[PDB]
RNA sequence: GUUUAUUAAAAACACAGCACUGUGCAAACACGAAAGUGGACGUAUACGGUGUGACGCCUGCCCGGUGCCGGAAGGUUAAU
RNA sequence: UUGAGCCUUGAUGUGUAGGAUAGGUGGGAGGCUUUGAAGUGUGGACGCCAGUCUGCAUGGAGCCGACCUUGAAAUACCACCCUUUAAUGUUUGAUGUUCUAACGUUGACCCGUAAUCCGGGUUGCGGACAGUGUCUGGUGGGUAGUUUGACUGGGGCGGUC
């Protein structure tokens, strides 16, 4: 299911508004990317269905602070 | 991101500097094989406790692999009890482990490999001279005086 | 720009119009001017004058890897086939080798029909 | 420099050839390139210049003493109206019109002094220092500076010369002050 | 066809080129196909060079 | 042969045959938010779309318009 | 590498009376060249082949000005430049060349595993493209929602408001 792993971040409902203000249900999804993640603290690629925020987030936390707060949340990684 | 590095690292690198990198290089390549790491400020002053230490501190300690030649040359001499033929030509003969085993023997004490006669190296009485080692740069000059007993 | 000083004037020389060109050795070509774009046009440069006028503009643009001394391959009847050469001769040029190089079929495509004028 | 390098005119024989061609803006919409009635400037330059009037036989006895020379009589408007190669300059304003003797057919002179209680008035200056520099096709600015007697003392003309930024039309913006001539060439920014 | 003429001179002398090609099998191959009719023609051309 | 089960069986649909056009295969194209699947366990002598309709003799002129294909120097032109 | 700006640098002008292939104003009655010149002799070169510039060079030492005409006068020299152009750079793209490590693999193989899925691994092929998200111009009866007036000797047509 389109969700990223990091933030949970998943796709939302809104409209799409014409120039004469017509709405259209409509979704937004998130930038999901698969992406695999060198965790050096367990020699290993874990590979995260992440959002593009999703990865920054991992960057600035880094992949073992991340992956902690999975496995804190019983997230299977 | 910023992230300092690690290894030399070609077109950028240094061995320990910060410069700023695109995250793709980062992650994907430089980290991972790491030869660099997120500047996560924590760590960039576990890198200035590492600015202080090894440098300044233990190159006056290399002041010391090169003040043990400051008693070099305030001694600079020791005598050889070896004896000469047939006109005062050594009857002995003294080496490397012979200038620095009777260099250390003494207050002046050297690395066995540490002591340079050329070869004469030797074949001959009286004072002759040799080049002392203890850094790479600094070494230093004695005076050798093998004597006839 | 470059020099070569060595080189070759290839001369189409057709019936209605003759073309010039002075390559280097390697046919890598230095310099062209052709009849009819001299000037006269029609007839006009159906003439050996107009091949005259074609080898001069030339060389007149050749003359820009000064090429001392050339090769010259005849192609075509018609005219401006020899009187072409004529004036790269005394324009100023060492003549070295002259051969004839119009292409002939062994018998092979059926040329065109008509000429019922 | 951070003005004008006026020692920046260091083998003729003097360097008052040396011009005033600051830039100026397109026509991108209606604007024109006007300069005023003989520019001044703060500096008195030293120029004693030759003036010629369309003065009277009234004013040949004082409108020769101000920063001039001559004054041309009234005889002498088509009395000396028969030469190609025998014939600032001035016009008194109003209702005074010189097309009857300063019209026909290619030379530039229009501003003067206009002047009838007084043909040398105690105060009335700004006229014995610079001329004009009007348009001459892409842009105007051309006239001249200083001379080999000034340093930043002519440099005066750089915040009174190129303090002459006037109304510009839309889609400009007119400025690239530079001097110099008869020896080398060149100027700062603006 | 070919000449690399020599040392002291500048005609053309080249006289070979009406001794072989040039308008021999040129004007000859350059219009109308003929096919027999050339049978005809030279035909005409040895009833004339008998005498 | 098929077809309006229940007012129309036909000259209507289909049909073999023909033409145009798409598709290099993870095909086009189709069912699918997607995974997956038909096409096909096939591969241009194949697969889709479209029109015409055994066969015989044949199938002319028009590219302005509307579609479609190619193109591009210019002009005009979006987030930014 | 190449298109567009921006900044220095160098190109060139056959309207008529005429010493002559006069760009426009402006400084402007001497700068220049032995810091080695005119004019012969070719080199690259623009081009309406009309003629120009120049590095190299043979060279070897003065030319000019209102000059009277021309609507406007000097290859006397210098400027900010337009005609259009040409070259290094700075900037911004874009287009192109490589790499592998992101990502694709609907090649091969190993294990989970007696498994045509899936996961991991190895290898081969691609590779920063492709693809997907957000935003954005075009297209879009494929779908959808609707509009498509009233008078009228019935309605419609015509006409009328
Ligand atoms: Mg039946
Ligand atoms: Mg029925
Ligand atoms: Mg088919
Ligand atoms: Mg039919
Ligand atoms: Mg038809
Ligand atoms: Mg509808
Ligand atoms: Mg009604």
């Amino acid at each position: 299911s389109r969700v990223c792993q990091v933030t949970g971040k998943r796709p939302v409902t809104g409209n799409n508004r014409s120039h004469a203000l017509n709405a259209t249900k409509r979704r937004f999804l998130p930038n999901l990317h698969s992406h695999r993640f060198w965790v050096e603290s367990e020699k290993r690629f874990v590979t995260l269905r992440v959002s593009a925020k999703g990865m920054r987030v991992i960057d600035k936390k880094g992949i073992d602070t991340v992956l902690a707060e999975l496995r804190a949340r019983g997230e299977k990684y | 991101m910023q992230v300092i590095l690690l290894d030399k690292v070609a077109n950028l690198g240094s061995l320990g500097d910060q410069v700023n990198v695109k995250a793709g290089y980062a992650r994907n390549f430089l980290v991972p094989q790491g030869k660099a790491v997120p500047a996560t400020k924590k760590n960039i002053e576990f890198f200035e406790a590492r600015r202080a230490e090894l440098e300044a501190k233990l190159a006056e300690v290399l002041a010391a692999a090169n003040a043990r030649a400051e008693k070099i040359n305030a001694l600079e001499t020791v005598t050889i009890a070896s004896k000469a033929g047939d006109e005062g030509k050594l009857f002995g003969s003294i080496g490397t482990r012979d200038i620095a085993d009777a260099v250390t023997a003494a207050g002046v004490e050297v690395a066995k490999s540490e002591v340079r006669l050329p070869n004469g190296v030797l074949r001959t009485t009286g004072e002759h001279e040799v080049s002392f080692q203890v850094h790479s740069e600094v070494f230093a000059k004695v005076i050798v005086n093998v004597v006839a007993e | 720009r470059k020099q070569v000083s060595d080189g070759v004037a290839h001369i189409h020389a057709s019936f209605n119009n003759t073309i010039v060109t002075i390559t280097d050795r390697q046919g890598n070509a230095l310099g062209w001017a052709t009849a009819g774009g001299s000037g006269f046009r029609g007839s006009r440069k159906s003439t050996p004058f107009a091949a005259q006028v074609a080898a001069e503009r030339c060389a007149d643009a050749v003359k820009e890897y000064g090429i001392k001394n050339l090769e010259v391959m005849v192609k075509g009847p018609g005219p401006g086939r020899e009187s072409t050469i004529r004036a790269l001769n005394a324009a100023g040029f060492r003549i070295t080798n002259i051969t004839d190089v119009t292409p002939i079929p062994h018998n092979g495509c059926r040329p065109p029909k008509k000429r019922r004028v | 420099k951070v003005y004008t390098i006026d020692e920046a005119a260091r083998t003729a024989k003097f360097d008052e050839t040396v011009e005033v061609h600051a830039k100026l803006g397109i026509d991108p919409r209606r604007s024109d390139q006007n300069v005023r009635g003989t520019v001044s400037l703060p500096h008195g330059l030293g120029k004693q210049v030759r003036v010629l009037a369309i003065a009277k036989g009234e004013k040949i006895k004082e409108a020769e003493e101000a920063g001039a020379d001559y004054v041309g009589g009234e005889e002498i408007i088509q009395k000396i109206l028969d030469g190609w190669m025998d014939f600032v300059m001035g016009a008194v304003g109003s209702k005074l019109g010189r097309i009857l003797g300063p019209r026909g057919l290619n030379p530039k002179a229009g501003t003067v002094g206009f002047n009838i209680g007084e043909i040398i008035r105690e105060i009335k200056a700004g006229r014995i220092e610079f001329r004009n520099d009007k348009t001459g096709a892409i842009h105007a600015p051309v006239g001249k500076a200083s001379f080999p007697p000034e340093k930043l003392a002519d440099n005066i003309r750089a915040f009174i010369r190129a303090l002459e930024a006037h109304k510009p039309e839309g889609a400009k913006g007119t400025f690239l002050r530079s001097v110099y001539v008869t020896t080398t060439m060149g100027p700062s920014v603006r | 066809i070919k000449v690399r003429e020599n040392e002291p001179f500048d005609v053309a002398l080249r006289r070979f080129k009406r001794s072989c090609e040039k308008a021999g099998v040129l004007a000859e191959v350059r219009r109308r196909e003929f096919y027999e009719k050339p049978t005809t023609e030279r035909k005409r051309a040895k009833a004339s060079a008998v005498k």
